[PDB]
């Protein structure tokens, strides 16, 4: 008889910066 | 696929064969000295240098195996992977004899683990630190990494053990441009008439792994332009056609086609000038014997200043197309940016590639605009301005080495420069361009005047400058287009600088005196 | 494609039947042909025209055709492939559909594509001089290939497919199995077919021959013939002139544009610059590329030089090309002095264009096509000669053209001129009369509104299909009442 | 059933389709309808186990297979088409695709004497009315 199988990994974010005009 | 094949990187090739060869060939030497070598080399330089092209060759002349890693490749998003491809990686090539695992684009998987915000990364960075330096680290097998940028590595993995010695494989010279050169050519048939020490000198800013791509190209245009009469062997293969065949200088040519060319010939006037530029040029890359038997360096700054419009940037190029270096130009206001750090790291940027291309000549254009006096402006602008001075001054001349770049400036208003940027060291040559006189009105015309189809219109300037006879040929041009140069063009043409700037300029010339 | 069809027989051929020759030359770099392009240009066409040109092996693997579940399946089959097309004798494998197989190694996440790009990488690579095999693979979109399999040694030679034969060849080829009619004339079906490629013409013959099977079922197997107006409403049921007025000027611009091409221009006045821009882009046969004043400066990350910069890049590369840009003069704006970010900005976007337009020599053929109203505020260093020297200044007539060809898919009233509304109309433009059109198309749509709610009211307490089919001249004269200019 | 085709012991859900199709084909020319084939046909992005794969190209081939006697039409409905594995819809497996759009106004009226024509309507029902405030409904 065969099997199944569960995976779950990670995932991709995303960040945010922040800048210093002169 | 040989040693054979290896232009231009000769001690770092020497160095790389050592150490690959000392502990392979003759063991007990080493039992001997009872020490054991460094297994690791970091490969930092431009893309397309011969770094793979050497790491295979190392490998095939000394009988091992070798095992090509991509960087990118092994990454994978799904977690528990990428690590697992590393360690299966390294055990099936620590199951096969001494090897030489080669590592390409290292530096996409070696974040730091300071900026980084994944997971991944860092974790296959630790796997990397275990797997080159730990419990049972490693056993007879050499470990190679290329990168461009090597500061974008974990400090942790150019450490002693994991890679010991880091060898730099920067641009070739003119004489390792020409063996690779050479070496390419070998196996195509050459035509007489071709001389590979010009073509070697022409392609002065050339990686050299595009080189082949060059030689390739040419034959690709040779056989194209002995193919649209000759049949392509659709019925039966020629005798006649297999003989007389091989390339040309202007098959190279168009293949180079495929930075500016000047020869000193369209430059007019100016002679004194061109003269004290070409000896104070060339000697230090001519015959650099001489300086350093007399043991002293040579001169690099210059700076011309006067009206607009009078050849100084033609000049530069001359210059730089006379000899076989390379030429930068850039424009003051084109590196400013309204953020904060963001000049100074390009004029860094522009200094540090000027560095690795030697020799080079940089060319500074509106150098008022750019290297303004630091003096008191009292706001932001003003800091920008003095930072930007300040990051000038410690990169012309600073804690550098200063290998061989010359900088030439260019300047409008001379007297809008702080007197620091003028210092001997940095920009000590002051020549004074002047407006071209009546002789030198002929020389322009003549030199302006080579590829086409005079004394009357020379008397009818009276103190204009080169661009503005530039818009009477093109003008003239245009009409002939439209329309051999007839005379009436000219007749026509001649009907279609301020004197407080001449004033100005000759103001600064003689109290500069 | 007759350039296009000489150089892939040229690459088939000197690599293919002249092997000895192309070892004597001492170069052997071709050994695998790209071809991109917009669909519907004859890609599979011409791979079955090579197959059907030369007695080699044709060994044609599509791009999901390689995935199969077990073990290492697809690396192994690639391997068997290539061994057979290397086995059997020098020919050419053709690779339908390259954009499945190769999904970059760096967006995607799975496992069994990463290590097959590997493996369709390694066997182009593996490629000696005894194989005397080649590679040809088609592609849709140009853009979606990893640069390592364009790299110099497995694709270098890439070609750009962008006819009326070929579909009267492929028509007769599929509709010759079939008793069409005794009075169709496919010529005219594979003229008025313009953008169909391959599969089109079969489903326009299997609609025709749908609709003929309903046309004799409402009202007999060997009395069935599918006619030319089967074919007809099948494919009806499936898929300079404009500027009116300024004759001289526009025979001098295109004389001009003619002359060049056998650099730039800028228009000013008050007029119908973008519908001349647009005949241009039209009515040259010649590429065309359109971008706004402040569109040029929107990409971010320092846009000044990026967005300029790849837009240069990109008219550079498809040479010869027309770059209009629209409202130049807020493009430029004089920047001279301004003393802030604003200023900073608009300074490194005129540093960029002017980096970015000088520097156009004679070789790409680059041609840079302004427009502006007020030319006060255009910076006077890009006016300069050397760069963008010509001035092209921009009436009753061309009014009249214009509000002709805006009323030409529209039903006017018969009982109306456009006289009047030329003469009345002088210091107006092309944006003017479309807005006055505009209006009185919406006080037609009112006024039918109007009507269609009176008659139901009246049915609920019978006119035309529309009680105002076509726009009276009260419409115009109400819609003109509040056009300005 | 989409999902009702896999089994127990191992390897029979093509067994299953394989006795499927032929009870289809020996006793006539019939047409057999395959519900939610999305559940069993998904694209190769999405598609990580063994047994997906091997039920998919069994119905690939069935699909094929096709003699000039057997005269039996396949009736696929899946409501998620952009999520179908495109090797399907080459020529000769699904060629023929069916938009089932939402109806109009004239549509909704009759949709509603349809479902109405089965209950005591008091005499007020204005199902006109009805068919055209139900704007975004359907079916
Ligand atoms: N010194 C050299 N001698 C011969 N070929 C060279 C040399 N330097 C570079 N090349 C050529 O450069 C091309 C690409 O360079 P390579 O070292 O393979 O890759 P990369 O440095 O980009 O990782 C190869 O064709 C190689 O022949
Ligand atoms: N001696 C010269 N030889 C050739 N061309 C010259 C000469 N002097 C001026 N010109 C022409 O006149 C213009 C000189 O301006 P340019 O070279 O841009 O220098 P500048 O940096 O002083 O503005 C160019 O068009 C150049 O071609």
């Amino acid at each position: 008889a065969a099997a199944a199988a569960a995976a779950a990994a990670a995932a991709a974010a995303v960040a945010v910066a922040v800048a210093v005009a002169a | 696929v040989g040693y054979d094949d290896i232009g231009g990187c000769r001690k770092q090739m020497a160095q790389i064969r050592e150490m690959v060869e000392l502990p392979l060939r003759h063991p007990q030497l080493f039992k001997a000295i009872g020490i054991k070598p460094p297994r690791g080399v970091l490969m930092y330089g431009p893309p397309g240098t011969g770094k793979t092209l050497m790491a295979r060759a190392v490998a095939n002349e000394t009988g091992a195996f070798f095992f090509l890693i991509n960087g990118p490749e092994v990454m994978s998003k799904m977690a528990g992977e990428s690590e697992s491809n590393l360690r299966k990686a390294f055990e099936e090539a620590e199951k096969n004899a001494p090897a030489i695992i080669f590592i390409d684009e290292i530096d996409s998987i070696a974040p730091k683990r300071d900026k980084t915000n994944g997971e991944v990364e860092r974790r296959v960075v630790s796997q990397l630190l275990t797997l080159m330096d730990g419990m049972k680290a490693r056993s007879n097998v050499v470990v190679i990494a290329a990168t461009n940028r090597p500061n974008s590595i974990d400090p942790a993995l150019r450490r002693f053990g994991r890679f010991d010695r880091e060898v730099d494989i920067g641009i070739p010279d003119a004489t390792g441009r020409l063996e690779v050169l050479r070496i390419h050519t070998k196996n195509m048939k050459l035509a007489d008439d071709v001389d590979l020490e010009a073509l070697a000198a022409e392609t002065h800013g050339y990686v050299g792994a595009d080189i082949a791509s060059l030689c390739s190209e040419a034959a690709m245009q040779q056989i194209r332009e002995k193919m649209d009469l000759i049949d392509l062997d659709e019925d039966e293969i020629d005798a006649e056609v297999l003989d007389s065949l091989g390339v040309t200088m202007d098959n190279f040519r168009f293949a180079l086609g495929n930075s500016v060319n000047v020869t000193w010939d369209d430059v007019g006037g100016l002679d004194e000038i061109k003269e004290e530029l070409k000896e104070t040029v060339e000697y230090p890359v001519l015959h650099p014997d001489q300086y350093t038997k007399f043991g002293l360096s040579p001169s690099k700054g210059v700076l011309f200043y006067g009206p607009p419009g009078t050849g100084k940037t033609l000049l530069a190029k001359a210059v730089a197309t006379e000899v076989s270096a390379n030429f930068i130009s850039v424009k003051g206001p084109e590196l400013l940016s309204m953020w904060y750090g963001e000049s100074e790291s390009n004029i860094r940027d522009i200094f540090d590639k000027a560095r690795a291309a030697a020799p080079t000549v940089v060319f500074l254009d509106e150098l008022d605009s750019i290297a303004k006096a630091r003096g008191g402006s009292l706001g932001d602008a003003g800091g920008a301005s003095d930072r930007v001075v300040n990051q000038l001054l410690t990169e012309m001349d600073g804690m550098n080495a200063k290998k061989n770049v010359f900088v030439i400036g260019a300047t409008n208003r001379p007297d809008q420069i702080d007197p620091a940027i003028l210092r001997p060291g940095r920009l000590d040559q002051l020549i004074y361009v002047p407006l071209p006189d009546e002789n030198a009105r002929l020389s322009i015309l003549n030199a302006q005047l080579r590829k086409t189809p005079l004394t009357a219109i020379a008397k009818a300037t009276q103190g204009f400058s080169g661009a503005d006879l530039l818009y009477i040929v093109q003008r003239a041009a245009k009409y002939a287009i439209k329309d051999y140069i007839t005379k009436e063009h000219f007749a026509e043409a001649m009907k279609t600088v301020s004197d407080a700037e001449l004033r100005r300029y000759e103001a600064y010339s003689q109290q500069m005196k």
